[PDB]
RNA sequence: CGUGAGGGAAAGGUGAAAAGAACCCCGGGAGGGGAGUGAAAUAGAGCCUGAAACCGUGGGCUUACAAGCAGUCACGGCCCCGAGGGGUUGUGGCGUGCCUAUUGAAGCAUGAGCCGGCGACUCACGGUCGUGGGCGAGCUUAAGCCGUUGAGGCGGAGGC
RNA sequence: GUGGAGCCUGGGAGUGAGGGCGCGAGCGAUAACGUCCGCGUCCGAGCGCGGGAACAACCGAGACCGCCAGCUAAGGCCCCC
RNA sequence: GGAUGACCCCAGGCGGUAGGGGAGCGUUCCCGAUGCCGAUGAAGGCCGACCCGCGAGGGCGGCUGGAGGUAAGGGAAGUGC
């Protein structure tokens, strides 16, 4: 704290409480006791745990009938309205939130600005994103790499 | 069901002839009569006892040698101001007070106990001035 | 001396009970027989300058 | 109908003035004026003026009749205090509060 | 006529038309119950020894409730012992139907 | 994140002060003095519920006594007699009788004199 | 503030917009009362909200024969709201502040004028028990590298 | 003898200023609201409740809450009560 | 008893300082949330003799206030004077 270390007044005989300096947390304007300092909240969750979590996350959406794999994306070539077309053809009105996993950039860029769509490259597949969304939509290309990461 | 509480009732006047009675033994009974504890609707927080006229206080009686040995005592608040008055002398100078002081000490202390002492009227000699209330002559 | 000092803060009730004698009494006034104005008795009327039924002082 | 005046921030002490205000509560306008005139106190000046402003309002803004007017309410409030140093013996400084008043007079009409 | 009846460990003087709260009775609201009798009074006088044999008072149960909350508080000095408990005693509300003497 | 006192403390003092409404001087005005007063009031309360059960019984007893000595016996003899008779009317109810229904009470007196 | 080295504060908020109140009235002024502006002026500049201590006016109840840790329990009177509640308190019963420190405090032992806000068991890395899970004669990566731009993976050196 | 009994392995303590009373001793003066031990008890922590005028440790008794119900304990029952 | 916190019946325990253990209340912040409550009135402030909870509290309603607030379930602390 910015203040100095001087004893503001003598120890005895003033008729006031004894104090040292005004950096003491007991003073308004003094330093704070056990406040936060910078911290690293990260830790190494076991790899196998992450893997099972990734398996189960997808498996859950499968049991729900919510997992859908697609072969390709028709005429969607970067324009959002194109995705919306394709969406409809596959049952995606947007009454349900979707996690779209594909390596095709132009599909991701199209679908991205939507409120109800989250977009991922397959190496980015992760369980928080899986649980967040009501429906899982994966390119075959993606499903293959998801396969590699879990076995 | 909550306990009965009387409405303010008319107090009976009562007459007692103190002649020849024992000082303290008369006293307890006057106190009881003053509280009103002889009344089934007794209530401790209101003045509802009887009024008591007493005559012949000067001819009250006491046992043992207390005539010369009962000392009544009074402190004035000044240094050396504790006067001592033997029973004999109190009879001879303010006889009615012997009975009064005895009764006073047997009533509860506090504002209510002090008003019940007022309801007691003590006379030396055969007579009193309370004809107007036509007091009922009790035995005790 | 040993610097006497109050032992307890005085209650609102007791400070105000000390003040139970502090009320001002209204000034005592009588009409002036000439100009009817209210004035202290036994003083020269400061409105019209009369006292004792004659003009005494220039108001 | 009522008419009022308030003198806010008068540099006199609330407790002192109230003494004077106590004299006029419930008097006719004529009586209070008389009383104030011969009250040997500083605050009688200030109360006089708050009164006269109120009577002005009553007559001139509120269709009341000067000759029906009476002090229906009057009260003194305490405003912000002025803090000043009063230097004492042996290096010590005391702090004097120079106190302040918000003076109010409220006039009504006495019917009949 | 009145009757002295005994319910919930306590006794009460009751009469036709009387509303009474007593310790909660195990009885559906609207139902009817017979209270034991210790003494009948008024015109005739019969003294129970302790109860009277033929007698009973009928009561229609109006319903059950919880009383106004009492704050039961505890405190011990120089020990930091303090407790605050809230209490509402259950009751049953009865109307006295008849004194079957 | 920092959690200042904010709103919480005021609301705790108010709770107390309301409970203290009606107390003299600072005892309804200062939070601290209220709390002292309320500890007393709480132990006084609890104790006085207990004590109230006693207090009334003692009044019931004094009352039964007066109406007993109207028929030539004392409370102590009375209670003995009812006891032998098997009359279990409580002192609360006896008292109502002694004032409200003096005939019925006299009867109870009768039975108690009989029972010994 | 200190000779000096040096110490070292307090102090944010009208309104959407100044539309910041022409003009008249009392006043020396301050201040106010009207008029006016504004959705709002106890938003009027001593300006969002406006708690508490604290001071005041008005109203109900109450108090000048009364003995008190100030309450509580009972009853009665008066006042308010409409077989009930609320306020007040005459009488009666009971009744030794809080905290701290102590063998023991109402204690004539400590601390506290009162109110508001600040104010004291934390975090990192190791360790040891317990616990929720992953794998199991196995378990696990560190720095780093790649990818993301709040996406995760690789990395077996090493540790148990 | 099934008890907030007992034993074993581990985690967390606090305490390591006691005090009155009864009995058995030493010290002192067959002194101290004295001191130091032994067995016990209560207070400590039961300064909650009844009795002892008032009073931690004497007598009665181990307070979960509510009731305008009943029986008792010590102690009491002429009035205060 | 039903079958595993569904509730019911019966029985016992429930004074407490140091201290051990258990279960909760609330404050700031994050996920829930491109959501939802909000000018037909956010937060906060002042009331209530009303409701729910053993309690810490949580509702509801009237007045003030004038633009924010944030659920079920979880996460993290500058968390209660
Ligand atoms: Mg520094
Ligand atoms: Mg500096
Ligand atoms: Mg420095
Ligand atoms: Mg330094
Ligand atoms: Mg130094
Ligand atoms: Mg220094
Ligand atoms: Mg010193
Ligand atoms: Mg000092
Ligand atoms: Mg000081
Ligand atoms: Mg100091
Ligand atoms: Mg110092
Ligand atoms: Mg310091
Ligand atoms: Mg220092
Ligand atoms: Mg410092
Ligand atoms: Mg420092
Ligand atoms: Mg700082
Ligand atoms: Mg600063
Ligand atoms: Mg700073
Ligand atoms: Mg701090
Ligand atoms: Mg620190
Ligand atoms: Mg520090
Ligand atoms: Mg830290
Ligand atoms: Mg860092
Ligand atoms: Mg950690
Ligand atoms: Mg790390
Ligand atoms: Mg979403
Ligand atoms: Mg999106
Ligand atoms: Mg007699
Ligand atoms: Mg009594
Ligand atoms: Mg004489
Ligand atoms: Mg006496
Ligand atoms: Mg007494
Ligand atoms: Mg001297
Ligand atoms: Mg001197
Ligand atoms: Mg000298
Ligand atoms: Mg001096
Ligand atoms: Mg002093
Ligand atoms: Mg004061
Ligand atoms: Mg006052
Ligand atoms: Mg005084
Ligand atoms: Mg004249
Ligand atoms: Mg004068
Ligand atoms: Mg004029
Ligand atoms: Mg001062
Ligand atoms: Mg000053
Ligand atoms: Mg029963
Ligand atoms: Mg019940
Ligand atoms: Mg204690
Ligand atoms: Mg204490
Ligand atoms: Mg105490
Ligand atoms: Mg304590
Ligand atoms: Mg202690
Ligand atoms: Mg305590
Ligand atoms: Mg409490
Ligand atoms: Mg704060
Ligand atoms: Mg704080
Ligand atoms: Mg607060
Ligand atoms: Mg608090
Ligand atoms: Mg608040
Ligand atoms: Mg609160
Ligand atoms: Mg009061
Ligand atoms: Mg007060
Ligand atoms: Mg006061
Ligand atoms: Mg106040
Ligand atoms: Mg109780
Ligand atoms: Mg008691
Ligand atoms: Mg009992
Ligand atoms: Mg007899
Ligand atoms: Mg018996
Ligand atoms: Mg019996
Ligand atoms: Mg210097
Ligand atoms: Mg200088
Ligand atoms: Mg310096
Ligand atoms: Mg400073
Ligand atoms: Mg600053
Ligand atoms: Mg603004
Ligand atoms: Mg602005
Ligand atoms: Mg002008
Ligand atoms: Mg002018
Ligand atoms: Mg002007
Ligand atoms: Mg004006
Ligand atoms: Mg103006
Ligand atoms: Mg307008
Ligand atoms: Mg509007
Ligand atoms: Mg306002
Ligand atoms: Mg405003
Ligand atoms: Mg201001
Ligand atoms: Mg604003
Ligand atoms: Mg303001
Ligand atoms: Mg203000
Ligand atoms: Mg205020
Ligand atoms: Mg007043
Ligand atoms: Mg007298
Ligand atoms: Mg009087
Ligand atoms: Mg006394
Ligand atoms: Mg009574
Ligand atoms: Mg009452
Ligand atoms: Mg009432
Ligand atoms: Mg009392
Ligand atoms: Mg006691
Ligand atoms: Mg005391
Ligand atoms: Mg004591
Ligand atoms: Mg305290
Ligand atoms: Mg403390
Ligand atoms: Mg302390
Ligand atoms: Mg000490
Ligand atoms: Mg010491
Ligand atoms: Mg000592
Ligand atoms: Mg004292
Ligand atoms: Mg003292
Ligand atoms: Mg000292
Ligand atoms: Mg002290
Ligand atoms: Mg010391
Ligand atoms: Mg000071
Ligand atoms: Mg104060
Ligand atoms: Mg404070
Ligand atoms: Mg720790
Ligand atoms: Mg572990
Ligand atoms: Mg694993
Ligand atoms: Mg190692
Ligand atoms: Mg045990
Ligand atoms: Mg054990
Ligand atoms: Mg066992
Ligand atoms: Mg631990
Ligand atoms: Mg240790
Ligand atoms: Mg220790
Ligand atoms: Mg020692
Ligand atoms: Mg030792
Ligand atoms: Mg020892
Ligand atoms: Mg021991
Ligand atoms: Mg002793
Ligand atoms: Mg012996
Ligand atoms: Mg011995
Ligand atoms: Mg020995
Ligand atoms: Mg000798
Ligand atoms: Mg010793
Ligand atoms: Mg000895
Ligand atoms: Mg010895
Ligand atoms: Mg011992
Ligand atoms: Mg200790
Ligand atoms: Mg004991
Ligand atoms: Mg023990
Ligand atoms: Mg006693
Ligand atoms: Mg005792
Ligand atoms: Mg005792
Ligand atoms: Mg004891
Ligand atoms: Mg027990
Ligand atoms: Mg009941
Ligand atoms: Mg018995
Ligand atoms: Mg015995
Ligand atoms: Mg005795
Ligand atoms: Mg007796
Ligand atoms: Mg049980
Ligand atoms: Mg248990
Ligand atoms: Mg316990
Ligand atoms: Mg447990
Ligand atoms: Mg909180
Ligand atoms: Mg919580
Ligand atoms: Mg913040
Ligand atoms: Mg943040
Ligand atoms: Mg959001
Ligand atoms: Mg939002
Ligand atoms: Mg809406
Ligand atoms: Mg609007
Ligand atoms: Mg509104
Ligand atoms: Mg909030
Ligand atoms: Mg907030
Ligand atoms: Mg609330
Ligand atoms: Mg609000
Ligand atoms: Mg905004
Ligand atoms: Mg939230
Ligand atoms: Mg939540
Ligand atoms: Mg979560
Ligand atoms: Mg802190
Ligand atoms: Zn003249």
């Amino acid at each position: 704290v910015a203040y100095s270390g001087r004893k503001i007044w003598p120890q005895k005989h003033t008729g006031r409480a004894r104090h040292g300096d005004i950096g003491a947390p007991i003073f308004v304007g003094g330093g704070v006791v056990f406040g936060p300092k910078p911290r690293d909240y990260s830790y190494t969750l076991p790899k196998k745990v992450r893997k099972k979590g990734l398996a189960m996350a997808v498996a859950d959406r499968a049991r729900e009938g919510k997992l859908l794999l697609v072969e390709a994306f028709a005429g969607v070539n970067g324009k959002t309205k194109e995705f919306l077309a394709w969406a409809k053809e596959a049952g995606l009105d947007g009454s349900e939130s979707v996690l779209l996993v594909t390596g095709n950039e132009l599909v991701r860029r199209a679908a991205r600005n939507l409120p109800w769509v989250v977009t991922l490259a397959p190496e980015g597949l992760n369980v928080y994103d899986i649980v967040r969304t009501e429906r899982l939509v994966m390119d075959l290309d993606a499903w293959e790499v998801f396969q590699n990461r879990i076995g | 069901m909550k306990t009965y509480v009387p409405k303010q009732v008319e107090p009976r006047w009562v007459l007692i002839d103190a002649e020849g009675k024992t000082l303290g033994r008369l006293a307890t009974k006057i106190a009881t009569l003053l509280r009103g504890k002889h009344r089934p609707d007794w209530t401790p927080n209101v003045a509802m006892g009887d009024f008591v006229v007493v005559v012949n206080a000067d001819k009250i009686r006491v046992t043992g040698k207390k005539l010369e040995q009962k000392i009544y005592t009074r402190y004035s608040g000044y240094p050396g101001g504790l006067k001592k008055i033997p029973l004999e002398k109190m009879l001879a100078t303010h006889p009615e007070r012997v009975l009064e002081h005895a009764v006073k000490g047997m009533l509860p202390k506090g504002p209510l106990g002090r008003r019940l002492f007022k309801r007691l009227k003590v006379y030396a000699g055969p007579d009193h001035p309370h004809q107007a209330q036509r007091p009922e002559k009790l035995e005790v | 001396a040993k610097h006497p000092v109050p032992k307890k803060k005085t209650s609102k009730a007791r400070r105000d009970a000390r003040r139970s004698h502090h009320a001002l009494t209204p000034p005592t006034l009588v009409p002036c027989p000439e100009c009817k104005a209210m004035k202290p008795p036994h003083t020269v009327c400061p409105e019209c300058g009369y006292y004792a039924g004659r003009k005494v002082l220039e108001v | 109908m009522e008419a009022k005046a308030i003198a806010r921030y008068v540099r006199i002490s609330p407790r002192k003035v109230r003494l004077v205000v106590d004299l006029i509560r419930g008097k006719s306008l004529e009586e209070a004026r008389n009383i104030l005139r011969y009250t040997n106190k500083r605050g009688a000046y200030f109360v006089a003026k708050v009164l006269e402003s109120a009577a002005a309002n009553a007559v001139n803004n509120h269709d009341m009749l000067e000759d029906r007017l009476y002090v229906k309410a009057a009260y003194v409030d305490e405003g912000p205090a002025l803090k000043r140093v009063l230097p004492r013996a042996r290096g010590r400084a005391d702090i004097i509060k120079k106190r302040t008043s918000h003076i109010t007079v409220i006039l009504g009409e006495k019917h009949g | 006529m009145f009757a002295i009846v005994k319910t919930g460990g306590k006794q009460y003087r009751v009469e036709p038309g009387l509303k009474l709260r007593v310790e909660k009775l195990d009885a559906e609201p609207g139902a009817t119950v017979e209270l034991p009798v210790l003494l009948l009074g008024g015109e005739k006088t019969v003294v129970g020894t302790p109860v009277v044999e033929g007698a009973s008072v009928v009561a229609e149960v109006l319903g059950h409730g919880r009383g106004k909350k009492i704050l039961v508080s505890k405190f011990k000095a120089k020990v930091q012992y303090r407790r605050k408990k809230g209490h509402r005693q259950p009751y049953t509300e009865l109307l006295i139907k008849e004194i079957r003497g | 994140p920092r959690a200042k006192t904010g709103v919480v403390r005021r609301r705790k003092h108010k709770k107390i002060l309301k409970l203290a409404k009606g107390y003299w001087g600072l005892r309804s005005k200062s939070f601290r003095k209220a709390r002292e007063t309320l500890f007393a009031a709480g132990n006084y309360a609890y104790a006085h519920r207990k004590r109230r059960k006693r207090d009334f019984r003692r009044l019931w007893i004094v009352r039964i006594n007066a109406a007993c000595r109207q028929h030539g016996l004392n409370y102590s003899t009375f209670i003995h007699g009812l006891k032998k008779a098997g009359i279990e009317v409580d002192r609360k109810n006896l008292a109502d009788l002694a004032v409200r229904e003096p005939q019925v009470f006299a009867e109870l007196v009768e039975r108690a004199k009989a029972a010994q």
